[PDB]
Formats: C-alpha cells, structure tokens, sequence
C-alpha cells in the first residue's frame, strides 16, 4: 500500500537502473559489470512456449570465472541474502544441500525423507553454486539436467517421477591453475563441459591484474570494512524486486525487430572471420530475455530501445570478453559502437 | 462329533469318483491312476480344463472354494486306487491332488494376488527367492511305555489354516501315572515340510517398483522342486494363517499359498 506508492516514484525517479545497479551488494567494491549482470539475474527474463511445446526458459543465467581474490563467494553470499528462494551450495559437497536429489530416512526426523535436490529447492528462485568447476560426475549431470529441461528426474528407489525445477543458476568458478588465461578462450580456461556452459546467458569473466588505483581502493575498502567492524536501501530493493516481480510481464512488440537482425547478421560475419567460439540464436534469445528484465527493472511494461540498447552492451560485452585475446580486440574495436 | 449326512460331500465324493473314473471316456484319469500306481507315486495331478469340460459347476465349486472340495478329492481318490488296488492304498495313508491347465482369472502374479482370492486356488507366477531347509513334521508319534512295555501312537493333523488349539498339538512325555515314556522314532510318521517366498517375476514387474512376493508352503514329494532362483509357477491354495492365541487381534491377517503343485519353465 504505502509499500506500492513509494516504489512507484522510485520507479519514475528516472535513475533506478543506476541506482538499483549500484545497490547490489554494497560490501564490495568495483565489478560494475558483475553487478549489472547481476541486477539482470534477479530480475529475470519472462518464460514463454508455443503452444506447449517450446519451452523456452525465463531465466538469466550468470556464471562468474576469474582467478581466487575477486569476492565471487561474497557476491553469491549477498544473492543468497537479497532474493527470496534463494539457496546456496557447493560442488564439493559441504553444503547441508546437495545437488542430486535422493531418497533416505532423514536423521533428525527420522522419517522416510525424497531429500529433493537443491535444484528442486530453488524450486523459483535462485540457486547458487560455488566451486562449479570442482563439482562431481553426478553432480554434473544433475546440474545439466536442472539447466536443461528444469525437471530433475528420480528413479531410485520405488519413485518415479519428473518433477520440477525452475531455479536461475548463479555460478561460481576457477580457471584451470588459478590465474585466468587470456590467451585461451574461455571454454578452455574454465573447465566445464560445452554443453553446461551453453546453458548461461552472461559470463561475467573476472580478471585479476596488478592496478595502482584498483588496488589501492580495493585495500582501502578492506580496511574499511575492518575498522567500522573493530542509491536504495536493502529493504526497498527487496520490495521493488518482489513488487516487480509479481505482476509486471513486459511485452516485445516495440523492438526494433530489423536492427537486431542486421546486427546478428554482423555479428556472425565478425564470428565466422575465425573459428572461435561464434554466435548463434540462443545469444538473440538471451538478449531477449535480458531485454524484458530491463523492462521489468524499470517497470515500463513495454521494451523501449533504451532497455535493447542495455541488453545489447551486457550480452556484447559478456561475448566479447569470453573471446579469445585477438578476437576478442578485433570484435571489440569493431562492434565499439554499443 | 461325526457327520453323518451332508449333500454337499456326499455329491462332491460322489462327482469326483465319477470324474476320475474315466475309463469309459478316454481313460485319460484310468492311465494316469495307474500310471502314478506302477510309479509308486500319490500325489495325482488333475488337468482343470477337463475338470470343466466334464463337470464346469464342479470346477467353479473347486476353484472358488479350495479346502473343502480338495479334502473332498484327495479322498474320493484314496476310494478310487482302493478300488483298482488293495495293498498299495492300504500303503499309502493319504492320496493328494494338485491341480494344472488353464486358471483364467485365477492364474495371477504375487502383484495381482489380493484378497479376494482368498481360500481359493490360485496359479501363481514368478521367480523363486528363498528355500528353506527341509524340516520333518511329525505326523504319527509312537511311544514305547519302559515300565509297562505297552505301545501307545499318538496323532495329529494338518492344521495348518485351520482353526487349532493345544490339545491336538501336545506331544506326550509322561505315562498317565508318572512313568516318562521312551519315542520310536523309527516306529513313527513323518513329513518333511519346506518353505520358499515366490517373488513377481522381474521383468513382468512394473519398471522401478519394489516388487510384490508371496510366502509358499511345501511338503512330501513337493520340497526339492524348486530351489533359489528357479522360474516357478506354483498352483496352490491361498489362505491365512492364524496368529497364535490371543486376547488382542488387529485383524491382520498374514497369508500363505498351501502349494498343490510345483512346476518349472516348461522349455
Ligand atoms: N572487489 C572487492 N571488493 C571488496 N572486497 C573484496 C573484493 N574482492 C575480494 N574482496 C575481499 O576478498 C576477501 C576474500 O575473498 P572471498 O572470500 O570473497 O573470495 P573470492 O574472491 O570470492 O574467492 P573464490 O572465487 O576463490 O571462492 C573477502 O573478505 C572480500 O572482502
Ligand atoms: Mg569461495
């Protein structure tokens, strides 16, 4: 009520995608990036399928690669705190919550549990995994399956059922060696299997290089949060999440339905002029999805082609930073427009 | 108490004899009784099919009621190889039935076997799991009386799914005036008794289902047909047995399939 009035001139403030940018996880300083992508990620996408029959996903996917010492646990920690339904866990297996569902008589209750996996318990939130790359074979398939068709599949003990998992993945990862490797392209400095990396929409690559400013800040900051424990606040973010969230279902009649085309027709140009990692339609339907996010940060009800033009430089940016070191300057200093 | 008249086991007698003489028609049964005669085998088998095709309303009365019409079988055949041979009946004290051919709605898989088939005779599907060790029952006790020299026989039944109470099921140990009695073993009757646990058959069972198995009782010339893992079809009688005196029941009732019959893959 007086929940709606505030955040409805909020929304008209004329500024909440900065603001609402700069809001997530205060704690932490730079990756602007990561926290627009991030901001993407909560909002996510709006699911669609024809008829019942093309199930496309409404889910903005995030994985973040780079080299130990660039907070990816503290940014995962803060989603875990922000979003509601939103549940953490790890490939190694410390987690209370796996990733695999099972069936067993639960300790404490000691009742005949179907420990649904995390996936399951994500069940329309967010699911945050850490160590991705260190995860199990099983854990593995599992993952891939959740991603996939968002339906875990049990078939253990006398159970037979496929039920249901449409959890937004945020990941978490480390290259092979632990420093990242610009000279490879990132398929091969993470170490996940193509087909998972497949399924995510931006991959926000976090690079560690030595930086007078940066680094300065960043220790300054530490220091910070040290002596004082010797925009919007948290709780209205979280309510214009959820008031968003709720009832607001933007619509892509107004998109300029030919640019994106000309562009994809460009980016594939600059794709195939080597044989690295190209572009294809699932990029168009990730910048669709994240087209309709921004719709709904802003609560516009409609795609404006302020909100295309956010899309276009998350998803730019994110594949232009997954390519490999000479194509990734050819196709920046190209494409340098968005 | 002794019955004196009842239709119903005087007509069942009366129909089975008529059945299993046969000579007249085909000498199907006449071949078999004296087959299992020179054999020196009891235990006939009856194809149900022709049960049906000579006597349907017989075959519905067997197949929907299994103790009585059974006992009513097994004794009209005892009459019946009396009459065709005197010292070989006399032998043998008991000539039992078990029954074989098409069991339509009754040829069932321990998943399909529920309750309404109880007390009546079942065809049953399915592996083997288990096989217990064989174990004689004691069926006629013979007792040797040290200081009377007399000779005394006590006897029991198969009570197995009937109604049954201590006295039949006490086994002496004292002369009626204090003088501890001596057992011959020898002297005495025995059957030997086994029990296997028929299980679905594992590819007949519905895909990810724990499976459905049910417990089956065997006893002379029935206890080494059939051991673990054995592709069984077992014809039997499915009842319940009692659980032993009480003052609280739950009315659960655990069951067994008294087997009339054991078979193997036919190939
Ligand atoms: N950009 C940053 N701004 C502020 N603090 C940071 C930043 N990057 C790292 N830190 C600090 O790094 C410390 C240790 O990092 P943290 O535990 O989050 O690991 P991480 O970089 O996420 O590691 P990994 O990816 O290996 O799990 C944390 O106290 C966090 O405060
Ligand atoms: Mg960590």
């Amino acid at each position: 009520d007086e929940d709606v009035k505030m955040i409805t001139s909020l929304s008209k403030d004329q500024q909440i995608g900065e603001k609402i940018f700069a809001s997530i996880a205060p704690s932490i300083y730079g990756h602007e990036d990561i926290k627009r992508g991030l901001a993407l990620a909560l909002f996510g996408g709006e699911p669609k399928n024809p008829g019942g029959k093309h199930k496309v996903r409404g889910d903005i996917n995030v994985l973040l690669c780079g080299d130990p010492g660039t907070a990816k646990s503290q940014f995962l920690k803060y989603i875990e705190k922000v979003s509601s339904r939103a549940i953490f866990t790890t490939g190694q297996g410390a987690s209370a919550v796996g990733l695999t569902a099972y069936v067993q008589r639960h300790p404490v209750s000691r009742e005949w549990t179907l420990e649904a996996g995390a996936l399951v318990l994500a069940d329309r939130g967010v699911c945050l995994i850490d160590e991705f790359d260190k995860m199990n074979d099983q854990d593995r398939t599992s993952i891939h399956e959740a991603m996939e068709q968002q339906s875990i599949s049990i078939s253990k003990a006398g159970i037979v059922t496929s039920l249901q998992a449409r959890c937004t993945v945020i990941a978490a990862a480390n290259p092979i060696g632990g420093r990242y490797d610009p000279s490879l392209t990132f398929s091969e400095n993470v170490d996940l299997t193509e087909p998972i990396i497949s399924r995510f929409d931006i991959l926000c690559v976090v690079r560690d290089t030595v930086d007078p400013v940066q680094d300065e800040m960043l220790a300054r900051f530490v220091v910070g949060s040290h002596v004082r424990h010797h925009p919007l606040p948290q709780e209205v973010l979280k309510k214009y999440i959820i008031y968003a969230k709720e009832r607001v279902h933007p619509k892509l009649n107004q998109m300029d339905q030919d640019k994106v085309a000309k562009m994809y027709s460009d980016l594939r140009k600059e794709s195939m002029a080597t044989g690295s990692i190209p572009i294809t339609v699932r990029h168009i339907e990730s910048m669709i999805r994240m087209a309709e996010a921004h719709a709904r940060i802003h609560l516009r009800d409609y795609v404006i082609e302020d909100d295309v033009n956010m899309a276009i430089r998350v998803m730019l940016e994110s594949f232009i930073d997954t390519q490999k070191f000479s194509v990734m300057r050819s196709m920046r200093k190209t494409f340098a427009r968005y | 108490t002794v019955v004196l008249d009842d239709v119903e086991l005087r007509e069942a007698q009366r129909d089975y004899l008529d059945f299993l003489d046969d000579e007249e028609d085909q000498g199907i049964y006449q071949s078999k009784v004296r087959e299992l005669i020179s054999d020196n085998q009891y235990r006939l088998i009856v194809n149900v099919n022709d049960l049906r095709r000579k006597n349907e309303k017989r075959a519905n009365r067997l197949l929907n009621n299994a103790f009585e019409e059974l006992v009513a079988f097994q004794r009209a055949l005892k009459d019946f190889v009396a009459s065709i041979d005197a010292t070989y009946a006399k032998q043998y004290e008991e000539f039992y039935v078990g029954l074989e051919g098409s069991f339509g709605s009754k040829h069932v898989s321990p998943r399909t076997l529920t309750s309404c088939f109880l007390s009546c005779v079942v065809c049953v599907e399915g592996i083997v799991t288990k096989c217990s060790l064989v174990r004689p029952k004691v069926v006629r006790s013979v007792h040797y009386c040290p200081a009377t020299k007399k000779t005394i026989e006590r006897r029991y039944s198969d009570l197995t799914t009937l109604v049954a109470f201590p006295s039949s099921s006490v086994y002496p140990t004292k002369d009626e005036e204090n003088n501890p009695l001596e057992t011959e073993y020898g002297l005495s009757v025995y059957k030997d008794h086994q029990t296997i646990t028929i299980q679905e058959m594992p590819e007949k069972a519905p895909a990810g289902q724990l499976p459905r198995s049910v417990d089956v009782i065997l006893d002379d010339d029935l206890v080494d047909k059939a051991k673990p893992g054995d592709r069984v079809q077992v014809v039997g009688t499915y009842r319940c047995l009692p659980g032993k005196k009480g003052g609280y029941t739950s009315g659960t009732f655990r069951t067994v399939l008294i087997a009339c019959n054991v078979k193997q893959m036919s190939k």
